[PDB]
Parts: C-alpha cells; sequence; structure tokens
C-alpha cells in the first residue's frame, strides 16, 4: 500500500518542522526558513431556439 | 538496452515540448531583471528609512 | 518604457499595484517590530549567532501556511478519507479545506514558535530569553502565531485587492529583501573587476535556463466528441492538455532536505559520539557523499511529486468521465500509460534541472570564492522568477481586457 | 434601517388617500395628464411618488375592488429604488407590481414587467392591464406567437408584459436586423421581474441562443441508433447518474469498431462517427421520453426544465435533438448554427434601472449583491401566515410514497377539502393519476401536454372536493383562490411528491397552499429511491437505508436519513452556485466581445452615409498588408515587394494600377500614402458612378453580411475554446486568464479578418 509513504513523508516534514531545537555550534534550518513556496492548487443539454 | 533506448525517447519528448522562443525568452528575462532590481532598491530604501526614523524615534 | 507607461496610465491597475506595494511596506515595518518580552539579551549586542535570519514578527513567516498545505495535500490523497470526499463533492469542500489549511497553520504556527524559541535559545546558549518559563514562552509563540495570522489575512488582503497572488508576492518579498544585505556584504568583500562580471553573466545565463524551463508545456492534443465541430474552423487555438517540464514546482527540495537534515538533528538530539560525528560529516550537503544524496534525493522526490500532482489515473478517469479524449487512444487506461510515459520522460528533464539548481550555490560558493551567506540561485531563484512572471501576467490579462478595439475606430 | 424609510412612505400615502376618495372618474385620468406636465416641467420620480402610489390605490380599488394594504406599498416603495421586493408567497405581489410600474412609465420611456411563463404574464396583463387603461396609460401584451409587427406595437406601448425569454430573443433578433426600422425593442429604460430567483438565479444558469438552420445529414444518425439500440445496458456501456453521463466500455468500443468496419474508433478521421455514437447513446439511455421531451404530432418537443412547459421552438444542440428524432423513427429534421447568444445575467444587466420581488429570496442575498447590486427588502406580511407546514415523510421505495400520498388524497377528498398534489414530470404526473383513476377519485391534471385547459383548471382547484395533480406548471404562480365554505375546513391541501433542486421551490409549492391567512396544511411525502437521492445522496447512508428495513407501511422515523435528505438537496444548491458563477464569467469575456461589435454593427445600419467606414477598413487592411510583407527587422531593399504588388492588384487596385516603380522600396509611411490615393480615387471614381444613395446600399449590405458571418465563427470558436479551458488548469495556472487572452487574441484576428473581406469586397466590385 501507498499509505505508508505518504504517512512517512508526511511525518517527516513535521520533524524537520519541529525539530529546530539544535542549531548547530544551523547551516541548513535557516535556508529551509526562506527557500519554499506554496503548491499549486490541484485540479447537461443545451438548447437553441431555432428561428433566426 | 533498454536505457539508451530510454534516453532516445528522452530527446524526442523533448523534440515534442513546446519551447519559448528568442523574443519571449529575451522579453521574460527583462522582466524579472527589471522586477528584482525594483524590489531590491525600494526594498534596501525602506529599510533604510524606517531604521532610520527607528533611531530618530529611539 | 510603454508598457510600465501602460501599467501606470490605467487608474485600476495602478491603483492595485499602489496597494500592494502599501501591504509590503506594511510587511517591512514588521521585521524591526521585536517580540517583547525576549528584547532584554544579546540580540542588541549580536552584531556565533543568527545574523542573517535575526529575530522579529513574522520570524514563521508563511512557513506554517506552506506546511500546513503541503501536509494536507499529501493527506487528500487517500489517507484521511474525508478529505477526500471533501475534495471530490465540490467548491464548498474547497471552503471546508481552506479553513481546515487556516486552523491547521495555527496549531503548526504555535508548535514551531515553541521549537524556534527554544532552538534561537540553545544557538544563543540559554541567555536570550530573560526568566526561562513557560508563560513568557507561551506568550512568545501566541505572538509568532499572531505574526503569522497577520500575514496570511495580509496575503488575503494582497490577492483580493493587489496584484497577483498574496502568499507568493510576500514570499517573494522575504527573498528579495534579503538580497540588499548579501550586496553589501559583497561590496565590503571589496577580489576584482572581472570576478564580479563572471558571476553575474553566470546569474543571468541561469535566469535565462530557468525561464526556458519554466515556460516549457508538453501539449497533448484532446479530442472532444461531444460537439460537431462544423464549418467554423481556422485551426489556431486547439484543445490540448498541457503538462509541465517541471511539474512537482519546488517541493521536492523541501522533501530532500527533510530527509537530509533529519538524521543530524536525531544525532544531535541523542549527543556527541564518534558515529554521531561520522552522520554530521556524511550527511552535509557540502561534501561530496552529501550532495549525491541530496541530488539523489531531490531525484526521487521529484518523481513523487510529479505523479501526485499530474496523477495520471485520476486524470485519464477525468478525461474519460468527461468526452474527451486523444487521438488514437483509447480512453480508458491507455489515455493513462500514454501520459504516464509523457511524465517519465518529462520529469527525468525536470528532476536533472532541478538538481543542478539546488546545488548551484556550493558551487558557486566553492568555485568563485562568495561569502557563504549569499546562496546566489537555490530555489529562492525558483520563487523569484516564478512571481515575478506570474505577477506580470496577470497585469497583462488586465490591460488586454482594456483593448476591445472594434472594426470601426 | 431602509424599513422605517418604507413605513413612513406608506404612512405618507396613507395620509394623502385621506383627500384622494371622492374624486370622480375623468377627475384620475387628468391626474395622469397632471403627473406626466408635472414630470416634464421639473420635478423626477421620487417626489411625485407619494401622490403616485396614492393615485394608484384608488385607481386600483375602482377597477378591482381589492386596495393595497400598507405593506403592498411598501414593497412598490422598495421596487422604485432598484431593491427586491421579498414578499412572502400569497401577498399580493401583483398590486405591488402596479404602483412603480406606473410611477416610472409616466416618462414614456417604457416598463417591461417580466414574468416566468405565459400564463402568469397574460393573466397579470388583464387585470393590471385593467387598473392601467382606467388610467390612461397604454399595456401590451408580449407573447411568442406575434408577429414582428405586433410586437413593435406592444413595446410601443407604455406598460409591456413579457416573459424573460421572450425579452431576450427579441434582444437578440433586434442585432440580427437589416434596418433600423425592423427592431422591434424601445431602448431599455426597466424591468421589474416578478419571481426574481427563478429568473436570474435559477434560470440564469442557461444561455439564450438563435440559431439558424445549416445542412441536413441524415445517414450517420440512423446508424448510430441501428447501432446504439443493440447495446447491452450494463457490458456495453456505462451510464453515470451521478452526472447524466454515458460512455462506451471496451467491449463497446470493440462492437463499435467491428460493427462500422473501422480500425480504431478514437482517430482524428473518425471524429464525426464517435460523436455520433456518443450523441445516440445520450439520448437513448441518458434522456427518457415523457421526462425531458414528448412526442406531439410527430415531432419532439422538449419539457422545459424549470416550468414544466412545452418550449415549442427550442431543440436540444450539438446534434442530440436529431438523435432523438432518430430513435422514436420519426423525420430527421437540419442541424442548428449558432446566430447569437446571449446570458439572462448580462441581458438584464443592461436595462438602467432593475427590480423585482419574490417571494424566497433571503437565501440569495449574497448574489443579488454581487452579480447585480440589489438588496433584498423583506417586506412584512399584513396577517399571519396559519399555513400548517409539516414535516416529511421519508419511505423506502417509490411504490410506498405512491400508495401513501394516494392515501393520504384519498382520505382527504372524503371530507371535501381540495388537494394539490405537485410532481416534477409528466410521467409521474400519470402515474399518480392512474392510482387514482381506481380508488375511484375525479381529479384533474395539469401537465405538459394539458396546457390548453390550465385556466379551468385553476380556476376549478379550489373548490369543494376538487383534486388537481400539477407538474412545475403550477407550482411558481398559480393563484388558486378558495371555493365557498372551503376556508372553513383547511383549504387547499398541497401535497408534494419530491424534493426539487432548492429550497425555494418547494416553499414556493407551499406558497400555493397558503394564500394570505387563510389555511392550510402542506406535506411532502419523500423517499429514499427518489432523483434526488440517488443522483446526489452521500454514499455513507445507503448502508443505514438497508439497516431500516422492508414492509413500506410507516415511514421513517430518524434523523439520519432526514440528515441525508437536507444534505444531498444542500449540495445540489452548490453545484448550480458554482455552475452559475462559471459561466457568468466566461459570458463576461463574450459580453466585451458582443457589446463591442454589436454596438459598431448597429452605427453602420443607422449611418446615412458610410464612405469613412468603409475607407478606414480599407486603410487599416491595407497597413497591415504592408506590415505583413516589407518587415520592419529586415533591412530595405530585401523587402520582396513583387508579391505585394500582385497582392495589392488582386485586393485593391484592379491589376494593372500598381507597378513596382512607383513604389521601389520606400519607408512605408509615404508608399501607404501613394496606395491609399489610388484607392481612394478608384473610390470617388464608384461612388460618381455608381449613385450616391445606391452605394451606401450597396457597401452597407457587405458590411452587415461581413460582420454577420465573421461573428457566427467567433462565437462557434469561442465555444470550443470554452471547452479545451480546464485542461489549460492542469499546467498550473489558472484557465479564466488563458480563456481571456486567447479570446482577445481571437477576437482581433475576427475584426482583422472583416476588414480584409469589406476591403476586398468594395474595391474588386
Ligand atoms: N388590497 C387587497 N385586498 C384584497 N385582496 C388582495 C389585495 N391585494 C392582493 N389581494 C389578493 O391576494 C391574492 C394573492 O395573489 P397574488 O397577487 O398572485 O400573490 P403574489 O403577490 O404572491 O403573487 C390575489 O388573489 C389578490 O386577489
Ligand atoms: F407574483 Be404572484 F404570487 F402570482
Amino acid at each position: 500500500a501507498k499509505k505508508t509513504i505518504l504517512f512517512l513523508l508526511t511525518v517527516l516534514t513535521t520533524v524537520l518542522v519541529s525539530g529546530w531545537v539544535v542549531l548547530g555550534c544551523g547551516v541548513v534550518i535557516l535556508k529551509t526558513l526562506h527557500m519554499f513556496e506554496v503548491p499549486f492548487l490541484l485540479v447537461d443539454s443545451p438548447h437553441s431556439y431555432h428561428s433566426g | 538496452q533498454r536505457v539508451t533506448n530510454f534516453f532516445k525517447e528522452v530527446v524526442r519528448e523533448l523534440k515534442k515540448v513546446s519551447w519559448p522562443n528568442r523574443k519571449e525568452l529575451v522579453n521574460y528575462t527583462a522582466v524579472v531583471l527589471a522586477t528584482v532590481a525594483f524590489f531590491t532598491v525600494f526594498f534596501a530604501v525602506i529599510d533604510l528609512g524606517i531604521s532610520q526614523l527607528i533611531r530618530l524615534v529611539f | 518604457f510603454r508598457t510600465i507607461s501602460n501599467f501606470m496610465r490605467v487608474s485600476d491597475i495602478r491603483n492595485k499595484i499602489i496597494f500592494t506595494l502599501l501591504m509590503l511596506i506594511v510587511f517591512r515595518i514588521g521585521t524591526f517590530i521585536p517580540v517583547p518580552s525576549v528584547n532584554t539579551d544579546v540580540l542588541k549586542l549580536q552584531d556565533c549567532g543568527g545574523a542573517l535570519q535575526n529575530f522579529s514578527i513574522f520570524a514563521m513567516g508563511v512557513m506554517p501556511y506552506i506546511t500546513a498545505s503541503i501536509i494536507v495535500q499529501l493527506l487528500q490523497m487517500d489517507v484521511v478519507p474525508k478529505f477526500a470526499e471533501w475534495s471530490k463533492q465540490g467548491e464548498m469542500g474547497r471552503r471546508k479545506l481552506a479553513q481546515f489549511t487556516r486552523y491547521f497553520t495555527i496549531v503548526l504556527g504555535f508548535i514551531q514558535a515553541l521549537g524556534m524559541s527554544y532552538g534561537f535559545n540553545n544557538l544563543a546558549g540559554g541567555m536570550l530569553i530573560q526568566n526561562p518559563g513557560i508563560g513568557t514562552y507561551l506568550l512568545i509563540a501566541v505572538v509568532l502565531t499572531a505574526g503569522t495570522a497577520f500575514l496570511m489575512w495580509l496575503g488575503e488582503q494582497i490577492t483580493a485587492k493587489g496584484v497577483g497572488n498574496g502568499i507568493s508576492i510576500i514570499i517573494f518579498a522575504g527573498i528579495v529583501s534579503g538580497i540588499p544585505t548579501i550586496l553589501n556584504q559583497i561590496y565590503a568583500q571589496t577580489l576584482n573587476i572581472v570576478r564580479l562580471l563572471l558571476v553575474a553573466l553566470a546569474v543571468v545565463a541561469v535566469i535565462v535556463g530557468v525561464i526556458y524551463i519554466q515556460q516549457a508545456f508538453r501539449k497533448i492534443p484532446i479530442q472532444y466528441a461531444k460537439r460537431l465541430e462544423g464549418r467554423n474552423p481556422v485551426g489556431g487555438h486547439s484543445t490540448h492538455l498541457p503538462l509541465k517540464v517541471n511539474p512537482a514546482g519546488v517541493i521536492p527540495v523541501i522533501f530532500a532536505v527533510s530527509f537530509l537534515i533529519a538524521p543530524p538533528t536525531i544525532a544531535s538530539f541523542f549527543g556527541t559520539n564518534d558515529v554521531t560525528l561520522w552522520i554530521r560529516r556524511t550527511f552535509d550537503y557540502t561534501h561530496p557523499v552529501g550532495m549525491t544524496i541530496y541530488v539523489v534525493l531531490i531525484i526521487a522526490f521529484t518523481y513523487f511529486y510529479a505523479f501526485v500532482q499530474v496523477n495520471p489515473e485520476q486524470m485519464a478517469d477525468n478525461l474519460k468521465k468527461q468526452g474527451g479524449y486523444i487521438p488514437g487512444i483509447r480512453p480508458g487506461k491507455n489515455t493513462q500509460e500514454y501520459v504516464t510515459r509523457i511524465l517519465y520522460r518529462l520529469t527525468l528533464v525536470g528532476s536533472l534541472f532541478l538538481a543542478f539548481i539546488a546545488v548551484l550555490p556550493v558551487f558557486f560558493v566553492n568555485f568563485a570564492n562568495l561569502p557563504p551567506s549569499a546562496q546566489i540561485g537555490g530555489t529562492s531563484l525558483l520563487i523569484v522568477v516564478g512571481v515575478a512572471l506570474e505577477t506580470m501576467k496577470q497585469l497583462e490579462s488586465q490591460l488586454v481586457k482594456r483593448h476591445y478595439r472594434g472594426f470601426i475606430k | 434601517r431602509t424599513l422605517n424609510r418604507y413605513e413612513k412612505i406608506a404612512n405618507d400615502i396613507d395620509a394623502i388617500r385621506g383627500d384622494y376618495e371622492n374624486l370622480s372618474d375623468d377627475a384620475l385620468k387628468h391626474k395622469t395628464i397632471e403627473f406626466k406636465e408635472r414630470l416634464e416641467k421639473g420635478a423626477t420620480t421620487d417626489d411625485l411618488l407619494v401622490e403616485a402610489f396614492a393615485v394608484v390605490r384608488e385607481a386600483s380599488r375602482r377597477v378591482t375592488g381589492m386596495f393595497p394594504f400598507k405593506v403592498q406599498l411598501m414593497g412598490g416603495v422598495a421596487l422604485h429604488d432598484g431593491n427586491i421586493a421579498e414578499m412572502k408567497t400569497g401577498e399580493g405581489k401583483t398590486l405591488t407590481s402596479t404602483l412603480p410600474v406606473y410611477l416610472n412609465a409616466l416618462t414614456g420611456k417604457g416598463v417591461h414587467v417580466v414574468t416566468v411563463n405565459e400564463y402568469l404574464a397574460s393573466r397579470d396583463a388583464e387585470q393590471m392591464g385593467k387598473i392601467f387603461e382606467f388610467l390612461g396609460l397604454t399595456v401590451g401584451l408580449n407573447l411568442n406567437s406575434m408577429s414582428k409587427d405586433e410586437k413593435r406595437e406592444a413595446y410601443a406601448a407604455d406598460i409591456t408584459y413579457s416573459t424573460n425569454n421572450e425579452l431576450g430573443f427579441d434582444y437578440l433578433r433586434d442585432n440580427m436586423v437589416l434596418y433600423k426600422e425592423q427592431m422591434v425593442q424601445r431602448p431599455l429604460h426597466f424591468a421589474v421581474i416578478d419571481e426574481v430567483d427563478s429568473i436570474l438565479i435559477d434560470e440564469a444558469r442557461t444561455p439564450l441562443i438563435i440559431s439558424g438552420q445549416a445542412a441536413k445529414s441524415t445517414k450517420l444518425y440512423v446508424q448510430a441508433n441501428a447501432f446504439v439500440r443493440t447495446l447491452k445496458a450494463e457490458k456495453d456501456y456505462t451510464y453515470d447518474i451521478k452526472t447524466k453521463a454515458v460512455q462506451l466500455t471496451e467491449e463497446g468500443m470493440t462492437k463499435a469498431e467491428k460493427a462500422f468496419g473501422i480500425d480504431n474508433l478514437f482517430d482524428v478521421k473518425h471524429v464525426a462517427l464517435n460523436h455520433h455514437i456518443n450523441q445516440a447513446l445520450k439520448a437513448h439511455v441518458a434522456m427518457q421520453k415523457d421526462v425531458d421531451y414528448v412526442v406531439e404530432d410527430g415531432q419532439v418537443v422538449i419539457v422545459d426544465s424549470f416550468t414544466g412547459r412545452l418550449m415549442k421552438g427550442r431543440r436540444y444542440s450539438e446534434g442530440l435533438h436529431q438523435a432523438i428524432e432518430a430513435k422514436e423513427g420519426l423525420e430527421i429534421q437540419n442541424e442548428s448554427m449558432t446566430l447569437a447568444t446571449i446570458t439572462f445575467q448580462n441581458y438584464f444587466r443592461m436595462y438602467e434601472k432593475l427590480a423585482g420581488m419574490t417571494g424566497t429570496a433571503k437565501t440569495e442575498e449574497e448574489e443579488f449583491r454581487n452579480i447585480y447590486n440589489m438588496q433584498v427588502v423583506t417586506i412584512p406580511t399584513n396577517r399571519p401566515v396559519v399555513r400548517d407546514d409539516r414535516p416529511d415523510l421519508i419511505y423506502r421505495t417509490m411504490e410506498g410514497k405512491f400508495k401513501a400520498v394516494a392515501e393520504d388524497v384519498a382520505q382527504r377528498y372524503m371530507t371535501g377539502q381540495p388537494v394539490l398534489v405537485g410532481t416534477v414530470a409528466v410521467e409521474t404526473s400519470e402515474l399518480i393519476s392512474k392510482l387514482l383513476k381506481n380508488k375511484g377519485i375525479p381529479h384533474q391534471v395539469l401537465n405538459a401536454k394539458n396546457h390548453e385547459r390550465e385556466a379551468q383548471i385553476i380556476e376549478e382547484a379550489g373548490q369543494k372536493g376538487a383534486v388537481t395533480i400539477a407538474t412545475n406548471m403550477a407550482g411558481r404562480g398559480t393563484d388558486i383562490k378558495l371555493g365557498e365554505g372551503v376556508k372553513e375546513l383547511g383549504g387547499l391541501a398541497v401535497v408534494g411528491t419530491e424534493r426539487h433542486e432548492s429550497r425555494r421551490i418547494d416553499n414556493q409549492l407551499r406558497g400555493r397552499s397558503g394564500r394570505q391567512g387563510d389555511p392550510g396544511i402542506t406535506q411532502f411525502y419523500l423517499s429514499m429511491e427518489d432523483e434526488l437521492m440517488r443522483r446526489f445522496g452521500a454514499e455513507r447512508t445507503m448502508a443505514m437505508l438497508d439497516r431500516f428495513g422492508m414492509d413500506d407501511s410507516t415511514p421513517i422515523q430518524s434523523k439520519m436519513v432526514s440528515r441525508a435528505v437536507e444534505s444531498s438537496q444542500k449540495r445540489v444548491e452548490g453545484n448550480n452556485f458554482d455552475s452559475r458563477k462559471q459561466l457568468l464569467q466566461y459570458d463576461d469575456v463574450l459580453r466585451q466581445q458582443r457589446e463591442v461589435i454589436y454596438k459598431q454593427r448597429f452605427e453602420v445600419i443607422d449611418s446615412e452615409n458610410l464612405r469613412e467606414i468603409v475607407e478606414n477598413m480599407i486603410k487599416s487592411s491595407l497597413e497591415r498588408a504592408i506590415a505583413a510583407y516589407t518587415p520592419r527587422e529586415e533591412l530595405p531593399e530585401e523587402w520582396k515587394l513583387d508579391g505585394l504588388v500582385d497582392l495589392i492588384n488582386t485586393t485593391y487596385l484592379d491589376e494593372g494600377a500598381l507597378e513596382k516603380s512607383d513604389i521601389f522600396g520606400k519607408e512605408p509611411d509615404e508608399m501607404l500614402e501613394l496606395i491609399m490615393d489610388r484607392i481612394i480615387t478608384k473610390y470617388n471614381e464608384k461612388e460618381e458612378q455608381f449613385g450616391k444613395e445606391q452605394m451606401r446600399e450597396f457597401e452597407k449590405v457587405i458590411v452587415l453580411r461581413a460582420v454577420d458571418s465573421k461573428w457566427m465563427d467567433h462565437i462557434d470558436a469561442m465555444d470550443q475554446l470554452r471547452q479545451g479551458i480546464h485542461l489549460r488548469a492542469y499546467a498550473q495556472t489558472n484557465p479564466l486568464r488563458e480563456y481571456q487572452m486567447e479570446g482577445f487574441a481571437m477576437f482581433e484576428h475576427m475584426i482583422e479578418s472583416i476588414e480584409d473581406e469589406v476591403a476586398k469586397f468594395v474595391m474588386k466590385a
């Protein structure tokens, strides 16, 4: 099933956002803060009066 | 050999893509560089003025 | 120019570009407004520190809203079935999902405000929040989530009454506001004139490459056999289904940096060791083993996200569901496998372009000795190019609304 | 607040009524004369408002015996301001369309009173025309069966009663005339709209299309009929019932390829055969015989979706009407071809002041405010509504519902109370009619096919012991007046039979029961295998409907199925909302283009000398032919001017007048002046030769024929673009911006084609 993969991706993303707890010394965390953009939002009978 | 067949298919597929022409490429690059230059100058002026005002109010 | 004067000459377009600049000024006064109860610290003295991120209201930016949107979009795909029915029901479900993103991003802005506050405290070594306690940390967490709430309301304001999409304009404003300090460091470095000219010509060359790949559509022809198509054809603007060369966007890099920097975060959550030091040396992407695993993760997540966003099976069932078909291809499963093959080849090219863009600035800092806070062309370059072009196209569509001529004149 | 202003004006009208009562007749027609004099002299229509409303009240009594109440005066003042008077159904919304119609009919510009169908238009026109023709104004009534001279004499009256379809079609046929004195309509001034929700909200989902007939095809309709008739309902096609959409399957596509001798049905060579198999499939299984058409004297007559009446001129488009005509062995007629097109939004938004009154508008205040900038004013009721309004009764099967509704009207017939059963189809009404023939109950039925006896059915439907079955016909304006001794026993039990596509439509049926303080009982009988529940009910509840059991003698008592019913109806409301909104913005694009062309076509109709129009067309086509050769990126003396001399001699200057030495590589302006001077001397020779007046009729015919043919082709090209548009949302853009940009490019190519055709037809003939 692909459900596990989707869940794993979500958990990893959450860990990345909330794993800002040790900042080294961060050489990636501030980059992560400024470098991403929003995703793009996901994707009868006609009549006709014949006269002229 | 499936991989070289696949890369031949990839180059054929790249032929079928409708790439922008030269005129649209130079117009778009002018728009991008002009917008970055204007907003860079605008935000520098904004930062200098607001920082000087904040320093004037202390 | 001519088209810029055309923008100024019309009153409606000039009204909304002036409204956009006013709300960007309103956003930019907030980067100096500090968080209360933090102010008595070394933040007035830190000039090992932050130095780029610094601090302020809107320290979150709109990044809680980005994370909320990408998480609920991955949950729509058969993970919470309630969201799948809300997506399949229509526009009332779209309002339900938008309100869910608003409450999800208030939740997420809260917990990331906790995380970032304690993390900047630990980066500062503790001595950045006087009286480190539960009440003050909850106060600054509600303050940062209020910052994100004001920025999202500001984005909705500037997308209702200003130029383009609001959240993209605010993200673009954060990037290009970061630019002039980098220009200041580049100048205060100077180490010749030929280094600046070669790196600036390479910057404009990679801007042209990003314009070239971002604005390229493979246009599948689609034939609707539900209308006559009788005796009024020209043949220019036939119906098609455009797929981009880079369908995934830039979200492959968020999944790649997550999967790259989560094991150093886990290993530092544990503490210093020998295998911890090997992990922290290995998973740094300024090094060739770390850069190889970064590039492989970018390619894998570009394939995963291009098949999430395009979804060949759902678009083939969506094409069978209302008439249309590709000419030659029987509209059930064969349409799905045709557009899947197109997607495999196109995503190979787009993923390689994304991987070359995302590791470009470490090559520029090494081979061109820039100050390492530059990052001249990461995914900030892709956000900058995308937002500039779609704001220009929205303004152009308002102009062509105002140009209806007539045969009499 | 705005309500207290209307109460203060209603009290002012009562105060003036104190003096207005003792005036004799022939001293009130002089009051209309005095109002026209005062309105010409210096006054507006607001001041006269107070006086004018009092006059109408007195006139109303003397003509009809009905005095307006105070809430009818509040409705008149709210309709005069351009608002929407929401007065409840039964509270006299026909005298409040007499007060501001009289006030805004005095200047002479003309008032159009729109209704939903022609029974209500004729019904209101007779009575209110008695009131208005008392006071010295004219009343015209514009119907579908009138010739253009009678329609021109109807719109030349001071007050016109028409339906919304006839107003739209007279507008679209006014912009297909060849003379200025063939147009029927006056310039549009003031529309009062009875039942605004039905006209501006409900049936503004659909456009008005006028189409002339192209050449006939008959072979492929009969071939696709004879194929689709033998096609095995579950194995070779799937009828999606949520949206009524029929597609073939892989066995069906294989049988279609092996029955026609083709190899691939989905080529680009067989788009015509695939279109015919699709439309024969839809006409066979997705359209049933008495539900949404009929057969009437060898013709297929479509039954209107909203009013339930026979639309005897309208025909299904994209080749579906010929597939229905071939389904039943009737004669197949010629294929149509769209000439003109408008929406009810963009037609009722060119009216300079637009009012309206209705009974059920408070749900749609945001839609009346966004699109039309009209605000719903809710007006009190003069007498409290004592209509007993019972909840639904959900059953498990359709036959259980119909046995229960027959038993209910049988127990209500026994006490003499009038019943009005209300269905939506022409076959469920005859199903319940044959359920009431046996059990022995004398009834009447008002189908789409029983339109001729409608007044004699509605006049008898409130008498002691009269049972009426009625479709959508008697559900929007029908005024059933109660008989003698019938108010005392709870008059006019209305019995519904299904839930409609909105709450307003069934609130209108209950409104037929109520009728201004007289008692009444409504009751809706529902099923779980209805059409609304089968199409739009959520997939979760069906397990619980299996759980509930099967005896169907008693209804379901639970809140689960009631939640399912209300959720399905709200989903239909949301779907209709979105379809209405996207039709609105796409016809906003086509509205800008249509306004440009209709304005300039009208100013080449009534132009006394259109020499300068034709000369600007020739000059614009000439400069485009100059710049289409001689490309300005290219350096001169390479410009291949020989093809330019050939094109100009073929198109403008009679094959001998231009040779290459006259131009010889100039800058384009001076050679453009040379070719333009040779064109203008050839044209002035033709003008002094042909005659000053015959030349204008000649080039008027040329200009109008070019505009009309290229605009028809542009309407059809914009419809094909509107199909492909959502597929353009796959590549992450929004498709409306693509539609606007492609529509602007396509419009300008059309207008360049018009100018080229007019230039070559005037200068080479
Ligand atoms: N001032 C009045 N006095 C007595 N009866 C009235 C008065 N105004 C209206 N009515 C009656 O109320 C009934 C309501 O019918 P109608 O006007 O069709 O309702 P609506 O205004 O809801 O369409 C009419 O039969 C009319 O005779
Ligand atoms: F406009 Be009514 F209720 F006949």
